[PDB]
């Protein structure tokens, strides 16, 4: 059963409000919903896609070669400067 | 005004309280009472507003019809056109109608008002058409315009066409509003409506109806729909070869017909963006065959289409024009006299005088693209060939080649130009001579010629005695 | 002799008073009669009306659109500079006319809009509510129970449909009832004195006395510092010292030694108070607050004293006969005395072995109703302090088996059990394991649904419905929660249980509820069950 | 309904424009109805741009970096002008919305008028314009500001040239600025600094070796880890979870 | 990260710090001293704090007087209190830990760290925005 | 699984009917976004040994305008696909009039038929394609911004309007997957719409080569 290259998966609740999901209350405010999410330490990416019940639009990792062979440059540029970003500013420091 | 079962009755109460007694509480008590106002709100509305008007309960009315077409909308989309829905918009209508002479009546009709026995009536009650011919699209735009506004818009639609040539030498939303208001019925009317226009024009009404079709087809049109794709691919690439190959495929599985076949020829033959670009075709093609060096093949089937399509409005119920491949290659051997005097040079005269002589819009094609020692006896041949055959379309084209050699900028072609524009402008009618006016304003870039281009200019407005001509006898005066 | 006016038969009087009596130059009585120069308005809203009947809505939708838009059109355009002119001049006929028709929200709306001008206006409004057999479901503004007849029977109407209802309308309707019988200090004065008569009567007394005592606290979050009048209210008031020790206890809110050695030797005695003024229960809210607190140790000089004085206002009785008292009982403060100095010693030793050594001891002292929302109360400050679990055995088993115990022992004290639960769950704590506080939530269930074994069902299922409907949990756990409670009832059911436990039960993967059963099918014999008694 | 309370500057509460206007602005405001559709036009325009807000930051933050700090402009401006601001406003709306239209055309980062050019740079300040109409609509102006004209166009000049000023300027080594602007903080941030936890936490080993590999993408890195987000009640229950 | 880099050093951090505590009454003998070492100063003596029974002066005053241009701020202090915020006294600090500066003029607020240092959007910052880096230079040496 | 395979085949022709849209060939709206209850009612839910099966839900789409270049895809039996079998296709394209051919292969394409795409690629146009590659949308995703392919008018205007080259303009890669998706030959010029943190959006030209 499973994917391969991948080792035990852990889950949590985001406490952290960006990575929690925000829908837009209709009266005009945005709502922070947590709900349950997945962290693999071994990434098996597009085939976590191609599993069932998946949220294709909400799914990223920490990895950029895999990324670079399948969503593409502009996709990576993206993520390597959220990553980078959060790396930089995990301790309150800004960086422009 | 209006006289419905309550305006009868609000003036034969006026009538009668316009005398004998009729004291003010017992007159407004028998001639009017609100059944939905209270008569309390009635009672507080003197003591508040000051004997308010109605005016807020007119909106209020107004904004309930709204509401209740918005519903009937609703129904239709909901019960696919329930036919108690319609019923009810239909009554709803006839009695706006017959009371108001009807804002909300109309509003319902162009909301719903399909298959009306009734709204047939109605549309030969209001058969004046001030506003509700425009405003109810359902009768008035669906086949009410078809005899009197059909007419009107294909007189302004010539008078457009008109102005637009005028233009070019010196509808759309039309098209839109008329497939807005187009139906089945509708559409076939359009469609003899164009033919009769074609008819009259010789050609230009046919071109406009082609355009209007494939104006209808790319946005909502429903071997029309392969005529108006084949069409579209010429437009998208006039040198494009599978477009071409697709509507030559098209027109040899395409069976023999009543008429059918014969418009669709007629429309290519005088389509003028059409032509132009099966001209441009034919030179592309042309000057492939004569690079490959496999003169005699599909540019011989592309002219006998032209010259099926040219043939199409000059004859009807035809089939198709001759291929005469012996004359197509003697017309194919001046080019390759051209394009070996090209060559010659890079490294006939009374053939030219039979093919101006002959009348042939492939021929006056060909001279135009060529004007767009061999290359010189051949130039001589083909300026030849526009005189003799002298043409209006050919007069274009000839004007577009001398615009093509002033924005070259030759000395000797420049002052060739200046005489073939000047013989253009003594032969043809005001807007020849206009063009040539043009040209010769944008003529004369040396000091030689300028002068006597000045005084040919002032001879051509005192002896071409058109409007247009005079008028450019005094733009060139003005400028120069 | 105008004849000229095409709408203008509305204003008929008015046109007839100008044109009679104009003269001069009458081109304002001219551009009056002919302002009307639309058609006639009153057709043409028949005309709409039978456009509506004839259209989609053939209903008297239309009829209250139409006077919705006119009180719109009275409330804009209000003449508030002249209207208590207007009102106090005619009030006979717009009044009469709104009271038989227009009565709904018209009256309401400028009483609640304004309330300052129109005093005849006013008074006519509450006439009509008088009158009305319904009394004053109209005008129902806080602001608007100034007036002794509509107060007092605004009063009537909401204790009569509070003791109509009971327990589950006191949970809803008390503050909307509060909102105005706490507005004004007077209006709380006069409705005390008329409650305490009804107290003094004595069928209906404890329930008229519960009412007393919220709406007592009630005021006492809203800001009222009216426990002296409870006092002069109640007989304690007899005594002046101590009426003045026990207000000026009470509005400290504290605990001073030597008040409370004041109170224990007038207390104490061969003829001791009637026991109502240590029976009133903000007093002991006090005692709440000062005793049982995980901190804040006492000076333990007057240890004995302060639970002697729980003893006496927890254990003692006696018998009124005309309002006087000739048998008591005092057998039981002892053991009442033993058990709380217990719980006291257990509250300043604070420490988990001996804990549950002692915690048998204080099951023993459990069966006692004071001993066990004492308890109760310092395991609810215990566990509500912040970081409190940082190490668990089986989810805070000592404390939650004590929630279980009160909840066995006492059913009384099930609202605030089920406060105290739902508080808990309610609450997110952080900085720990998500399976771990999955699993704490699933034990906080397993504590709730032993409540409903105990019997607090209704309330436990309404409280799954409303946490399901609003803010919604875990769906495993409400699959859990469920497949508990099917574990736990058994045939015969009662149809109202059956009916709030229902949609419940078939939303939400019945499917995937049903995991493992095989022997027993739950929900398919709640199915059979339910179509049976339906 | 709070973005209409706050941004709307409805017209029809007399007593709100005898306080907020002078008796000349309130007559006028309400004589010309075409002021009141030019409110309405910008209004609608900043519901537009609240759209386009909600849009580009679908996290729930207001925080941004910008250029100018136009609160204190305006303080700057009141405690110059010594506006008193219990006093009614002397400033008209449209003369507000004039400014505001006349700043947004005085500000330009990309020259010539090649439609291209002209979608570039209202792209390229589209989110400062946005910033600055919010800023600048006329019920703050009216009701919280309350500046007068001369305040406003020096402030409007002030904009104008600290923007002039927070221009970019050509031929700055931006690379080699860049990258030690990003060297200096990996200096002073340390690769210690991750103190572990009680869970495993997937190791996320930020740091020093993490903004190594982001330098030089390695094809193995030493943790690759994925975040991985279901569509719905399979992640709102922990069974299906 | 758009802040400045010059900040304030330990110990005139500490020495302000407790120069513009709320209870700093400064004899005149000592404010006379000290206004030499405004570079920037007028030449004015200013009005004293206290008048009667002694003039007294005022560190928020001295500092005041330091401060060039005419600078508008709201800075929190380091250990303000947000439910001192929430409820009353939000513009009646009971611990003077709402640094607020109008006009150049330093009203109330300890100032510390957090309103002097590195800080984004801190007085020096905002200083060399409005007004001449070189009188921001002599805004930092008059303050050393 | 049964159920699997024909939800993996609805969603397979699901995103073939967007692809269809997105690169701008004439796609009608119930297939754009039909219900997968729809499509089994359609096909007949069972993909293995029954009724629907490979190259049976294949489909001829025509462009919006000039519709003489039409695509259709093909849906091999066989996993690991035969050059025969691509031949049989070739001759499929003789035999039609267009040029425009997809190939979709359950498992990896052998290099001979690749290097055979290769080489018939001028005369007319294949691109093949992978199961999950096209189970998957990629312009779905909020990190991939959006991409508009621009005309030959428009990068004349824009090169000689910025003064700059086809080789100055930063490239994207041929064989990348937004590319591969757009099918979008070497040396063509696509504009990115893309949110920006700092302006609100961003529009950025890459070329493909």
């Amino acid at each position: 059963q499973g994917i391969e290259q991948i080792s035990k998966v852990y889950m949590h609740l985001p406490q952290t409000d960006n990575k929690k999901k925000i829908i837009i209350t209709e009266d005009g405010e945005f709502k922070a919903l947590q709900e349950w999410i997945l962290e693999t330490d071994g990434v098996s990416l597009m085939r976590v896609l191609s599993e069932k019940d998946v949220d294709p639009v909400r799914t990223t990792s920490n990895d950029i070669v895999e990324i670079f062979t399948v969503l593409g440059i502009e996709a990576v540029r993206k993520a390597l400067e959220r990553e980078l970003y959060h790396v930089i500013s995990f301790d309150g420091s800004y960086v422009n | 005004g209006l006289q419905d079962l309550g305006v009868a009755n609000g003036e034969d109460l006026k009538e009668t309280l316009t005398n004998c007694t009729e004291p003010l509480k017992a007159i407004e008590q028998f001639q009017t009472e609100n059944g939905v106002l209270l008569p309390s709100l009635q009672s507080a509305l003197p003591f508040l507003d000051l004997h308010g008007t109605p005016r807020l309960e007119f909106h209020q009315s107004v904004f309930d019809e709204l509401r209740d077409k918005l519903l009937e909308r609703v129904s239709a989309i909901a019960s696919e056109g329930k036919a108690e829905e319609r019923y009810k918009k239909l009554e709803d209508l006839l009695e706006k109608s017959f009371s108001l002479v009807l804002q909300p009546v109309v509003m319902c009709v162009m909301k719903h008002l399909p298959k009306v026995p009734e709204k047939k009536l109605k549309l030969v009650m209001a058969d004046k058409e001030l506003y509700r011919a425009c405003a109810v699209e359902v009768k008035r735009q669906i086949w009410q315009d078809n005899q009197a506004l059909f007419g009107d818009e294909v007189s302004p639609l010539l008078k457009q066409y008109i102005l637009e040539k005028e233009s070019a030498l010196f509808e759309v939303v039309q098209r839109l509003t008329r497939m807005v208001g187009k139906n089945v019925k509708l559409y076939d009317m359009v469609l003899q409506f164009l033919r009769t226009l074609f008819l009259r024009t010789r050609n230009v009404h046919y071109c406009t109806l082609r355009a209007e079709l494939l104006m209808s087809l790319h946005d909502l049109d429903v071997c029309h729909k392969f005529t108006w794709c084949l069409d579209a691919c010429i437009r998208e690439r006039f040198v494009d070869s599978k477009r071409a190959r697709e509507l030559q495929g098209f027109l040899d599985g395409v069976k023999k017909g009543q008429e059918q076949v014969l418009g669709d020829l007629s429309m290519i033959l005088c389509d003028p963006f059409a032509i132009n670009t099966l001209a441009l075709s034919t030179v592309r093609h042309l000057q492939e065959l004569v690079g490959q060096e496999t003169l005699p093949l599909l540019l011989l089937l592309r002219l006998l289409a032209l010259g099926q399509g040219a043939w199409d409005m000059i004859d009807s119920q035809v089939f198709k024009e001759p291929k005469m491949e012996v004359e197509l290659i003697t017309r194919f051997l001046p080019m390759l006299m051209s394009f070996l005097v090209d060559d010659y040079t890079f490294n006939p005269e009374s053939f030219t005088k039979f093919l101006q002589e002959q009348r042939m819009a492939c021929e006056v094609g060909l001279y135009y693209v060529l004007h767009i020692n061999a290359l010189l006896r051949l130039l001589p041949g083909l300026v030849e060939t526009f005189g003799d055959l002298a043409f209006g379309d050919i007069f274009l084209h000839l004007l577009t080649g001398n615009l093509a050699l002033l924005a070259d900028e030759f000395a000797l072609e420049d002052f060739c130009s200046s005489l073939f524009d000047g013989f253009f402008l003594t032969a043809s009618p005001r807007k020849e001579n206009v063009h040539r006016h043009a040209l010769r304003l944008l003529i004369h870039l040396h000091p030689r010629v300028a002068p006597s281009k000045l005084e040919a200019l002032q001879k051509a407005l005192e002896p071409t005695g058109q409007s247009g001509e005079a008028v450019k006898e005094l733009y060139s005066q003005l400028g120069e | 002799f105008s004849t000229r006016d095409y709408i203008m038969e509305p204003s008929i009087f008015n046109t007839l008073k100008r044109y009679f009596q104009a003269g001069g130059s009458p081109e304002n009585v001219i551009q009056l009669l002919s302002e009307n120069y639309t058609a006639v308005a009153q057709t043409v809203n028949l005309l709409a009306e039978w456009l509506i009947q004839t259209g989609v809505e053939p209903v008297q939708v239309q009829e209250t659109v139409e006077n919705h838009l006119k009180s719109l059109l009275i409330k804009h355009f209000d003449p508030r500079k002249a209207d208590s002119i207007f009102t106090e001049e005619g009030e006979t006929p717009a009044w009469l006319e709104q009271m038989i028709a227009h009565t709904t929200w018209r009256d309401l709306f400028y009483k609640l809009a304004e309330a300052h001008p129109d005093c005849l206006m006013l008074n006519f409004t509450v006439k009509l509510i008088s009158d009305a057999g319904y009394q004053g479901e109209i005008t129902s503004v806080s602001t608007a129970c100034q007036q002794l007849e509509v107060f007092s029977r605004v009063l009537r109407t909401s204790l009569a449909t509070i003791l109509d209802g009971g327990e589950e309308n006191l949970e809803k309707n008390l503050p909307e009832f509060a909102k105005m019988v706490c507005h004004g200090e007077h209006t709380y004065l006069f409705a005390q004195a008329m409650m305490s008569v009804l107290a003094q009567e004595e069928q209906g007394g404890s329930a008229v006395r519960r009412i007393a005592q919220e709406v007592q606290r009630f005021a006492q979050e809203k800001g009222h510092d009216a426990s002296q009048i409870t006092l002069a209210l109640g007989t304690a008031a007899s005594y002046p010292r101590a009426c003045q020790a026990l207000g000026a206890m009470l509005s400290k809110g504290a605990l001073n030694p030597a008040d409370i050695t004041v109170l224990f030797k007038m207390f104490t005695s061969m003829d001791p108070p009637p026991v109502e003024l240590i029976r009133v229960p903000a007093f002991l809210d006090l005692f709440m607050q000062s005793l049982f607190k995980p901190g804040a140790r006492i000076n333990q000089d007057h240890k004995h004293k302060y639970i002697h004085i729980l003893a006496y206002a927890a254990s003692v009785v006696e018998t009124w006969k005309k309002n006087k008292r000739v048998s008591i009982n005092k057998d039981e403060l002892k053991s009442t005395s033993k058990a709380v100095e217990t719980v006291h010693n257990l509250c300043c030793n604070e420490n988990a072995s001996e804990l549950v050594a002692e915690l048998s001891t204080l099951y023993q002292c459990i069966r006692f109703p004071v001993v066990a929302m004492g308890v109760l109360k310092w395991v609810d400050w215990t566990v509500s302090e912040p970081r409190y679990f940082q190490l668990q055995t089986d989810h805070t088993p000592v404390h939650l088996a004590l929630l279980d115990e009160i909840s066995t022992c006492h059913q009384l004290l099930h609202p605030q059990v089920l406060q105290l639960l739902v508080k808990l769950f309610e609450t997110e704590h952080s900085q720990l394991d998500v399976m771990e506080q999955l699993e704490l939530k699933k034990t906080l269930l397993d504590r709730m649904v032993h409540l409903l074994s105990r019997g607090y069902v209704l309330p436990v299922v309404s409280y799954i419905r409303k946490c399901l409907e609003k803010l919604d949990t875990d769906i495993s756990l409400i699959r859990y929660f469920v497949t508990e409670v099917l574990d736990v009832i058994a045939p015969p059911y009662t149809s109202d249980f059956v009916q709030l436990f229902l949609p419940i039960l078939e939303n939400d993967s019945i499917a995937g509820t049903i995991k493992t059963e095989g022997e027993h099918d739950p929900v398919t014999e709640f199915i059979a069950h339910c179509k049976s008694n339906f | 309904k709070a973005f209409e309370k706050k941004f709307r500057f409805d017209y029809t509460n007399e007593r709100a424009l005898r306080r907020t206007l002078q008796e000349d602005l309130v007559k006028d405001v309400l004589s010309n109805a075409h002021i009141q559709n030019e409110l309405e036009r910008e209004f609608e325009r900043m519901r537009e741009d609240r759209e386009v807000l909600r849009v580009i930051f679908p996290t729930g933050d207001s925080k941004v970096v910008l250029p100018c700090n136009l609160l204190r402009m305006i303080w700057n401006a009141q405690k110059i002008f010594h506006i008193n601001p219990r006093l009614p406003s002397d400033l008209h709306p449209i003369k507000v919305v004039e400014g505001v239209k006349e700043l947004s055309k005085k500000l330009v980062i990309v020259n010539g008028d090649d439609p291209l050019s002209r979608q570039a740079q209202e792209n390229a300040t589209l989110l400062f314009n946005i910033h600055l109409r919010s800023t600048l609509c006329s019920r703050r102006m009216a009701e919280e500001f309350r500046l007068s004209g001369e305040a406003f166009d020096w402030l409007l000049g002030e904009i104008e040239s600290k923007f002039n000023q927070a221009i970019a300027h050509p031929g700055e080594m931006v690379g080699a600025l860049a990258a030690q602007s990003l060297g200096e903080p990996a200096t002073q941030m340390t690769l210690n600094t991750f103190h572990y936890a009680g869970v495993s936490a997937k190791n996320v080993t930020l740091g020093v070796p993490r903004l190594k590999e982001l330098i030089n993408i390695s094809k193995k890195p030493k943790t690759p880890s994925l975040t991985v987000f279901l569509l719905g009640q399979s992640a709102r229950d922990a069974e299906r979870a | 990260s758009n802040r400045p880099v010059m900040g304030i050093v330990q110990d005139t951090l500490t020495a302000v710090r407790k120069f513009t505590k709320r209870d700093v009454f400064l004899e005149r003998g000592e404010v006379m001293n000290l206004l030499m070492f405004l570079s920037t100063w007028d030449g004015k003596v200013p009005q004293p704090a206290i008048l009667k029974p002694r003039p007294l002066w005022t560190g928020k005053q001295i500092f005041s007087l330091i401060i060039p241009g005419h600078i508008n701020c709201i800075r929190t202090h380091s250990t303000h209190p947000d439910d001192e915020d929430s409820g009353p006294y939000k513009h009646i600090s009971p611990g003077d830990t709402k640094v607020v500066v109008e006009n150049g003029e330093l009203i109330m607020g300890i100032l510390c760290k957090k309103s002097l240092g590195t800080s984004a959007g801190s007085l020096v910052h905002i200083s060399y925005l409005e007004m001449g880096h070189d009188i921001t230079r002599l805004f930092y040496s008059n303050i050393q | 699984d049964d159920e699997e395979e024909t939800y993996r085949l609805w969603k397979i022709r699901k995103t073939i009917m967007q692809l269809c849209h997105d690169r701008g060939y004439l796609v009608t709206q119930d297939e754009l976004d039909q219900t997968l209850e729809e499509f089994k009612a359609q096909f007949g839910d069972k993909p293995s040994e029954g009724r629907p099966r490979r190259t049976d839900l294949t489909v001829l789409v025509a462009h919006n305008d000039d519709p003489t270049d039409q695509m259709f895809v093909f849906f091999p039996e066989e996993p690991k696909v035969g050059i025969k079998t691509i031949k049989v296709y070739c001759q499929r394209m003789q035999e039609e009039n267009i040029t425009r051919a997809l190939i979709v292969v359950q498992q990896g394409m052998t290099p001979s038929a690749k290097q055979s795409l290769v080489d018939m690629a001028p005369k007319y146009i294949l691109e093949q394609f992978l199961q999950q590659e096209l189970l998957i949308n990629i312009t779905e995703h909020e990190l991939v911004p959006e991409h508009v392919v621009m005309t030959k008018e428009e990068v004349t205007e824009l090169l000689a309007r910025y003064k700059l080259r086809e080789n100055q303009l930063p490239r994207i890669q041929a064989g990348d997957p937004v590319a591969r998706y757009f099918g979008i030959k070497r040396g063509q010029v696509v504009k990115i719409i893309r949110p920006s943190e700092t302006a609100g959006r961003y529009i950025t030209y890459r070329l493909v080569q």
